[PDB]
């Protein structure tokens, strides 16, 4: 009750009235976190579904999803005549092919931030029997946990006004003697027309 | 010039084979047989040794002569041909016979351990994927399919998660569809299932929703996602969706052949209001008939 | 030579009592024996129904893809390749899970015991007492998640109540009930964190895929045959990780004793390619991310870096380096209130200063 | 009687590439049978799963109480 701007309402993602009731016309972002089978994979079957809808409704709206299984992530916003997206199934079974746990990794709406697996946290408990620190430093990043003189994770957008900084080094150093932040990486966006 | 027992030696080289198979391969229960046979070769090579070297005293067996003596006593023939003829002889047949009858069983109960855990083709198939397979349904793809003299050489993969229906099993024994029926338990969600099923080879998918599950929407989902999956693997195989509810109709338009049960059973239904029996005869044209009734 | 039917006829009954005797007495072998042998095979049917430094992995149903998830994260390292997994779970095993078992590389490193942790019998029978760690993992598919977190809070318990030295790595569904099992070495609050990463998304894109790649351990070799250019990049450089080493035996960062946080960041980067993220001070247990510049360094300190590679499994580009062998970062440095959310919904909620309604 | 493991012994290969068929025949015997062995149990496993005037009883569940 304390926090602004905080509404609620009745409804769900595959009732279309009440997102439009909700403003899904002026939404910049989405987050379904819907809960929902004998055959393990079709547990996120409703989800992915009730979102594709969404997906085909309103091809601009950004939704972000989280599902079960990783396997599932490639059925975000699936496009079938689409041979980019299906090509990229034959890179994803060479890279299990060579044994690599990141083989999902390759898959659009993963890669856009558009879906992620509440797997990974178990793979963070995991990492935490070599790293102890891991799961310390995964919450300072999400603020979970709040240590005073501790940063904080943000972002930057770089416009046409900061490309004179041709470099990502370059940006490293402007932001470490001015603002003395450290970039963590890069969020890319490039032009795939469908 | 000394007898030492060389030959016990080969024992511990079949040891020295148990250790390897724990790590590399160069097939799961193959390599017990495998083990099973050397234990057998050892059993064998042990016993040759040993009647020949005792034998050298009494009546000198030859080498050959003895293996000829180890083989037919380990599969109990007994020729009585070739006998130890000394007491020590005598003697070793005994603790060789013994020994044989305590290894071997332990052999054989790994054997059947491992056959126990165990327990639980051409060209031009069509992949049949279903949530739950029953008679009723696998008949009637069965005798539409095999109704055409085209397609007798195809056989047909089943990709079901449910364990083979009692019913489903009985038709499968049969000679005629023994040989052109497969029965996979596995998902299409799954890319192993889809690899074990050939789908990247298989002529044709036939994704079929489940009209006995008392929700219709969750079957329309598990279709749908049956059919991404199914293309997400094998672009370059026609999907044939069976869709139970026309709003979840586009989200399969890709697929090369789409019915809607709810769409053709209320057209078909209003059409008898209008022209009596359309329903029979749309019924009798899908089926494919020489006339001979 | 008789009774194993092999018959060699050297030395025969030449007398009919010697005949008879011998008669009888394979028709009782062959009536006496069987007995004996059905009696073993009652006994075998009723019965069916290692080394050093292990771990045990308490879950209440065990699922394939919960345990490929462990064994790719868990044998993904050199150091735990000795190691074997025991597997506690009060559930008969998968079938999915006994073929993956099955295979020769899982056969030996995997026991599946089938038993409850709050049975000490079966703790025993897990050797809990000498495992290098336990795993209490929630189960997610089950619909109530309150009962499944009693579960694992009870099973945190009993083992802690059997084996106290043995650090206890949680996975907690529900916040509310992190608290009571906060005495472990390490928990994970599934939705704490899957609400927090969402929420970064809105604000941060991609912040879940970030993290994703960073808690996963991988060389950084995926994509790179590929021959679209992002796909290289993207999979290279998912090969970072976190790491931490300490400053004065760190040839990234030794260096920059005396210096402030920001320089050493900025330039180990541009000379190693590595991201100094945080720091651990030797007086405190907290780590700081990004201190800032009025931060000095110095060889106590435990510097968190994101690389590819270990420095200590980086030995190859020291070597490299060997085989070669704007302004500038300085060396030295309605309106809404700002307040607390007074009522926290749960205790072990950490306190973030946020934009608050006045009234 | 070689097959049955009786192995009389009245008559017997009396030179060596006999006696070496006859091994290498048990040999065979003793890996060609217990395949055809495996199959017979595997058909006989799946395959697990009169006179006049009788009288048919059609029930839904049938109880001892009712039978
Ligand atoms: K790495
Ligand atoms: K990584």
């Amino acid at each position: 009750c304390c926090f602004p701007m905080v509404y609620y309402m009745e409804g769900s993602v595959d009732n279309l009235d009440s997102l439009l009731q909700c403003g899904i016309i002026y939404a910049d972002n989405l987050v379904v976190v819907d809960k929902e089978a004998e055959e393990d994979y079709m547990a996120d079957a409703k989800t992915i579904v009730n979102v594709q809808t969404m997906f085909r409704l309103f091809p601009s709206l950004s939704i972000t999803t989280e599902l079960t299984h990783p396997s599932n992530m490639r059925f975000m916003q699936f496009r079938a005549k689409d041979s980019y997206s299906l090509a990229l199934s034959k890179l994803e079974k060479r890279e299990r092919e060579n044994g690599s746990n990141l083989a999902f990794m390759f898959r659009l709406p993963f890669a856009a931030g558009r879906v992620f697996s509440i797997s990974m946290l178990d793979t963070l408990l995991y990492q935490s029997f070599v790293k102890d620190y891991m799961i310390t430093i995964t919450r300072l990043l999400l603020g979970l946990d709040t240590t005073p003189g501790s940063g904080y994770l943000c972002a930057m957008k770089i416009t046409e006004g900061d490309l004179w900084i041709r470099t990502y080094g370059r940006l490293f150093q402007k932001l470490c003697s001015s603002s003395a932040e450290i970039p963590i990486g890069i969020y890319r966006t490039e032009s795939h027309v469908f | 010039n000394l007898f030492i027992p060389v030959f016990l030696n080969c024992w511990l080289a079949k040891h020295a084979l148990e250790n390897m198979i724990n790590d590399f391969h160069r097939s799961a229960m193959f390599n017990q047989v495998l083990i099973l046979f050397c234990t057998l070769l050892c059993l064998v090579f042990t016993g040759t040794c040993g009647i020949q070297h005792l034998e050298r005293a009494g009546e000198n067996l030859s080498l050959l002569t003895s293996f000829y003596f180890c083989i037919v006593t380990f599969s109990t023939v007994g020729y009585g041909d070739v006998t130890p003829k000394i007491w020590p002889s005598q003697l070793l047949v005994v603790i060789m016979i013994c020994v044989a009858l305590v290894v071997l069983p332990l052999q054989f109960e790994e054997l059947v351990y491992l056959w126990m855990e165990r327990q639980k083709q051409t060209e031009k198939h069509v992949v049949l994927c279903v949530s739950s397979l029953k008679i009723d349904l696998l008949m009637d793809f069965l005798n539409e399919f095999y109704a055409h003299p085209r397609l007798q050489d195809y056989y047909v993969v089943i990709l079901c998660p449910t364990e083979m229906d009692v019913q489903v099993r009985r038709v499968l024994q049969i000679p005629l569809w023994s040989q052109r029926v497969i029965y996979l338990q596995g998902s299409a969600l799954k890319d192993q299932d889809l690899m074990r099923a050939k789908m990247d080879n298989g002529e044709a998918c036939f994704i079929l929703s489940s009209r006995n599950e008392v929700d219709r929407t969750a079957a329309d989902h598990q279709t749908i996602l049956r059919a991404w999956a199914v293309k997400d693997f094998a672009p370059n195989c026609p999907l044939y969706v069976q869709i139970l509810k026309p709003e979840n109709k586009f989200h399969v338009k890709f697929a090369d052949h789409v019915v809607c049960e709810e769409e053709c059973k209320y057209a078909m239904l209003a059409l008898n209001c209008i022209c009596p029996a359309t329903s029979t005869l749309i019924t009798l044209l899908v089926h494919t008939s020489r006339g001979q009734e | 030579v008789t009774f194993s039917t092999v018959g060699y006829g050297d030395v025969t009954p030449k007398i009919w009592p010697s005949q008879l005797l011998v008669v009888i007495m394979i028709c009782v072998a062959l009536v006496v024996l069987p007995l004996q042998f059905e009696e073993l095979v009652y006994l075998w049917m009723e019965r069916q129904k290692q080394t050093e430094k292990h771990v045990v992995l308490c879950v209440s149903s065990l699922k394939i893809d919960l345990l490929m998830d462990f064994l790719n994260e868990f044998y993904a390292h050199p150091r735990l390749q000795d190691y074997y997994v025991v597997i506690l779970c009060p559930t008969e095993m998968d079938v999915q899970v006994r073929r993956v078992l099955q295979i020769p590389l899982w056969s030996q490193r995997v026991i599946y015991l089938q038993g409850s942790a709050l049975k000490d019998q079966d703790l025993m029978r897990a050797k809990m007492d000498n495992g290098e760690a336990c795993f209490i993992l929630s189960s997610r598919n089950e619909v109530d998640r309150t009962a499944a977190d009693h579960q694992t809070i009870l099973r945190a318990w009993a083992v802690k109540d059997f084996a106290p030295n043995c650090p206890l790595y949680v996975q907690i569904l529900k916040p509310e009930n992190k608290f009571h099992v906060k005495f472990a070495d390490h928990v994970v609050c599934e939705e704490e964190c899957k609400y927090a990463m969402l929420a970064l998304n809105c604000i941060c894109p991609a912040t879940s895929t970030l993290i994703t790649l960073l808690v996963h351990t991988s060389r950084g070799q995926e994509g790179q045959e590929s021959p679209e250019q992002w796909q290289r990049m993207y999979g290279r450089c998912s090969g970072n990780e976190v790491y931490h080493i300490r400053m004065g035996d760190s040839k990234f960062f030794r260096e920059y004793e005396g210096k402030s946080f920001t320089y050493a960041a900025f330039h180990a980067h541009k000379k190693y390619g590595v991201c100094l993220i945080g720091l651990k001070r030797e007086d405190n247990k907290s780590i700081l991310l990004n201190p800032g510049p009025r931060h000095i360094l110095a060889a106590s300190d435990t510097c968190f870096y994101i690389n590819i590679t270990k420095e200590e499994n980086s030995a190859f580009i020291f070597k490299q380096e060997e085989k070669r062998k704007i302004a500038p970062v300085l060396e030295l440095a309605v309106e809404y209130v700002k307040g607390y959310p007074p009522n926290s919904p749960y205790i072990g909620s950490s306190p973030t200063l946020c934009h608050l309604l006045p009234v």
